[PDB]
């Protein structure tokens, strides 16, 4: 974890624990120990940078992307809505992966893609009912998490997400 | 400055009474007792009027934990002694050290939990997909304080309840340094 | 004792 | 050449050692534990992808050979076979044959074994259906 | 059991890189040579 | 409670019908059978229960349940059982239940 | 092996009170009325177990829980108990239960 | 309790009884009369555990 | 001849490497076969155990410590102190690893 993240490619603990059977705890415990270990080294004897803060969600969205095999013009605007996301406090607090994931969930019927939540949680490992609970936070907002290009040229209005 | 005072929400002390008991006896002959020696060494123990529960070990050492107030944890410790004596069981109340206090307060602002876990790093540690909290561990006193991005500060690890105002004084300052908008 | 764990083919 | 290997002595390959069975015996210590245990691993179909290539970050698009020759890539395909995970059990009566039966355990998905580099004009590459206009677009030499 | 690390894909990638990277037939040599490209007929 | 005396011919007839081969055992008359089913059954009348075909420290008229819990939990006062195959009285009437919920405050 | 807390029910408190009768004629064994109550566990566990589809519940405040011996002791006071329809106020309901997976 | 915790002296084997006088004998700084053994053990007639000990 | 896949190679991918979907499979997990079961056990009274182990040696003239653990069911911490007590262990015979009575009491 501490390899892909100083190398920009960072991944998520779920994505690891696929690979090494470790269950949350240890592996929490352990990355806090090692983290102080190379702050420790790194003073007496460099090792962080904006990189190493835990959210970082930015880097999430374009594998998520891939997965779900949408096209780079939905990549770079759930990369947009993303960054914004972190503005409202309703929803910042949340884990990451929710926060990249909504947001793509939110670009996929903004652009109209026929990709349903069902499958969109399915393949990344989120509860669906999750993605439409934060959907609705990600509602209130939309004037402030859709590219201002994007709406101005015509590709995409508004009025094709769905209200609750 | 902050005009604020945490409150307390558990006190976590620990007494002795010199003497050794029999569980068996004690959950059978005790009003609210839950002694099952599979899963754990103690006899479960719950009193109403203060609120607390104590684990009360065979070796005669107890740990009374619940209570929001110094004082209100003797009292619970005392009268756990006093049903042990009751019972018949040799049992003298004796040292009495609270080792943990928890508190909890609200600085009443968002607070950006990535700039903490960026400008103290050797303090805090923010990994936000396992607990959506900022952990900052305190060198003096010796607290931990867990920051939520709601504004909730919760302060564990004191010792008496002069550490955590203490705690709290010194975090106001670089808590408010990063409020969001 | 056998080795507990053999391959047939 | 190519075209032949990628379309049937692939297939071919996978299906002379494609069972492997570990039996794991009655290890008779006690009369509750007298089952006999054999799991199986059996290939299936393969199937081969297109040209891709995965980044650093964990994106995967098609490739095409202009970008490989540039980037320093190698231009391969996916392979996936079809793996059937099957488990019999049977009671080790002792001195006798056994009677293995299915305990009802047979999972049954596509498994990443590998990237097969692709020869360039080949059915599996993507100037075979291109027009000379098209190789003219992908900047390729007609 | 994970199906994902019984199944290493290093072992076919690799194997088919360094035997067609190298001339190298094996886990015969000159067997893959760098195309010439001074001319059409070369 | 139908039920409940419909439960509890059932449980005697059982007795008097198991108890036999023991009884045999020990050599003892069959009458006794008669005499034992029928000062069984005068006493479950005479207790009129249910219709019939015939501090801090731990120290008929009591209502009592007598069962069995498949689990029991609490959350900081709060106390849920399962409760299961058990027999109740209550106000000197009797019940019969498969299972049983009991979801009651530790105030 | 089965539970004998049922011999504090009505039908085990009045099978004592006959076996006992019937000790004070003289005309039963003691020990054949001890083989009388084990097999009384059996029966009774069984029919139990097997004959009734009833489902009663209960709400209330607990005056005094304990745990020992694998056997819960809830006292609810001020419960309402209802039966599959009737509603049961009770002033004092003390609750004897049992583990329901049966120690061998 | 403690006076139903003692356990009678009818042990399942004659060994454990034994067993048990041998401990409490060697436990002694002194030799120990029969008459001690007679009162660590409820048994005062010639029993074969104590026969076996010698 | 061999299928080629059509899908967005992306897609086609989503199941490879450090993947966020968890396996589903219940294929070869012994390890979750016998860790799941766990319970302890409290050290009963000497003067019961004692007794108990007797009429076991009486039973057999040889006792394994796994057979021995698993009929007791107690902590082989406790059972080592009492079996020790009344039984030898030899190491260097045919019967190697095996408890037996000492000849003290088996003698009667």
């Amino acid at each position: 974890l501490i390899g892909c993240r100083r190398a920009e490619v960072a991944r998520t603990f779920k994505e690891i624990q696929s690979l090494i059977h470790v269950k949350t705890k240890e592996f929490g415990k352990t990355l806090n120990i090692m983290k102080n270990i190379l702050r420790g080294k790194s003073e007496d004897g460099k090792i962080d940078t904006d990189n190493m803060s835990g959210a970082q969600n930015l880097t999430y969205i374009p594998r998520f992307c891939s997965h779900l095999g949408l096209p780079m013009q939905v990549t770079t605007s759930a990369e947009y809505t993303a960054k914004k996301c972190k503005e409202i406090k309703e929803i910042a607090g949340k884990s990451p992966i929710t926060i990249a994931v909504v947001s793509i969930y939110l670009n996929i019927l903004l652009f109209q893609i026929p990709i349903t939540a069902a499958k969109v949680g399915q393949t990344l490992q989120v509860t669906e009912g999750t993605i439409k609970s934060g959907y609705k936070i990600l509602y209130e907002h939309r004037d402030k998490l859709v590219d201002p290009q994007l709406i101005a040229n015509g590709v995409v209005s508004l009025d094709n997400l769905p209200g609750v | 400055t902050s005009g604020i005072v945490p409150t307390l929400q558990n006190i976590v002390a620990t007494v002795t009474l010199g003497c050794r008991l029999d569980l068996k006896t004690v959950a059978l002959h005790a009003r609210n007792a839950e002694y099952n020696p599979k899963r754990f060494a103690a006899v479960i123990m719950r009193i109403r009027e203060p609120k607390t529960t104590a684990l009360i070990f065979a070796s005669g050492k107890m740990v009374v934990t619940g209570a929001k107030s110094e004082d209100d944890s003797k009292l619970a410790s005392r009268k756990y002694a006093r049903i042990i004596q009751k019972i018949g069981f040799a049992a003298k109340f004796t040292d009495f050290k609270i080792q943990n206090i928890v508190g909890s307060c609200d600085v009443k602002f968002p607070i950006r939990l990535e700039g903490l876990a960026f400008s103290h790093g050797t303090f805090s540690s923010y990994e936000p997909e396992l607990f959506p909290g900022l952990i900052y561990r305190m060198v003096k006193p010796k607290i931990v304080l867990l920051i939520f991005v709601s504004g909730k500060i919760v302060l564990t690890g004191a010792k008496q309840r002069e550490e955590i105002y203490q705690a709290f004084e010194a975090i106001y300052p670089v808590l408010s340094e990063f409020r969001k908008m | 004792l056998r080795r507990k764990t053999r391959q047939l083919k | 050449s190519f075209n032949q290997f990628v379309d049937y002595t692939l297939q071919d390959i996978i299906c002379e050692d494609s069972t492997l069975i570990l039996e794991q015996l009655a290890q008779h210590t006690t009369e509750s534990d007298n089952i006999s245990r054999k799991y199986e691993i059996s290939f299936g179909k393969i199937y081969v992808t297109k040209p891709m290539v995965n980044e650093s970050d964990g994106v995967t698009h098609a490739l095409y050979p202009q970008e490989a020759r540039l980037r320093n890539l190698t231009y391969s395909s996916g392979l996936f076979v079809d793996v059937k995970k099957r488990t019999y059990e049977a009671i080790d009566v002792p001195g006798r044959e056994l009677k293995y039966e299915l305990i009802a355990e047979e999972s049954e998905g596509k498994v990443f074994i590998g990237r097969l580099p692709i020869m360039l004009r080949s059915k599996n590459c993507y100037l075979s259906e291109a027009t000379e206009s098209d190789l003219y677009k992908l900047k390729e030499c007609p | 059991f994970n199906m994902k690390l019984a199944i290493n894909a290093k072992t076919i990638t690799s194997g088919l890189k360094y035997a067609l990277a190298t001339g190298n037939w094996g886990e015969r040599a000159g067997v893959s040579q760098v195309l010439n490209r001074y001319t059409y007929s070369s | 409670n139908a039920e409940a005396s419909r439960v509890y011919e059932i449980i005697v007839e059982s007795v008097v019908n198991e108890v036999r081969e023991d009884f045999e055992n020990a050599g003892i008359d069959e009458q006794t059978l008669q005499d034992l089913k029928n000062i069984w059954q005068k006493k479950l009348t005479e207790t009129k229960v249910t219709t019939f075909s015939w501090d801090y420290l731990i120290s008929p008229d009591e209502n009592l349940m007598l069962c069995l819990y498949d689990k029991v939990t609490r959350t900081k006062a709060r106390w849920k059982c399962s409760l299961k195959d058990g027999v109740v009285t209550i106000n000197r009437n009797d019940y019969t239940f498969q299972k049983a919920q009991v979801e009651a405050e530790w105030v | 092996g089965y539970y004998e807390l049922y011999r504090r029910s009505t039908i085990g408190n009045s099978l004592v009170d006959a076996l006992d009768t019937l000790i004070s004629d003289g005309r039963i064994e003691a020990s054949l009325a001890m083989r009388v109550l084990e097999t009384f566990d059996k029966v009774v566990a069984e029919t139990l177990k097997d004959n009734t589809q009833s489902k009663l519940t209960v709400k209330g405040n607990l005056d005094t829980y304990g745990f020992c011996d694998d056997v819960w002791t809830f006292i609810v006071k001020n419960c309402q108990v209802t039966v599959e329809q009737s509603v049961i106020s009770v002033d004092k309901l003390r609750i004897v239960a049992c583990n329901s997976k049966k120690s061998e | 309790a403690l006076q139903a915790n003692q356990t009678d002296i009818s042990k399942s084997h004659d060994s454990s009884k034994l067993l048990w006088a041998t401990e409490y004998i060697q436990k002694k700084g002194k030799p120990v009369l029969v008459n001690e053994l007679l009162d660590y053990l409820s048994m005062k007639k010639d029993d074969k555990v104590i026969e076996l000990l010698k | 001849r061999i299928t080629t896949l059509d899908e967005t190679v992306g897609v086609t991918m989503s199941h490879t490497g450090m993947s966020m979907r968890s396996d589903n499979s219940n294929f070869l997990k012994v390890g979750r076969e016998k860790a799941k079961s766990n319970i302890k056990s409290i050290r009963m009274p000497k003067k019961e155990i004692l007794d108990y182990l007797f009429k076991l040696f009486d039973e057999y003239d040889y006792w394994s410590l796994k057979g021995l653990k698993e009929r007791t069911r107690q902590p082989e911490a406790h059972l080592k102190e009492c079996l020790d007590k009344v039984a030898t262990l030899v190491k260097k015979g045919p019967y190697a690893f095996k408890y037996t009575l000492r000849p003290e009491y088996k003698k009667l």
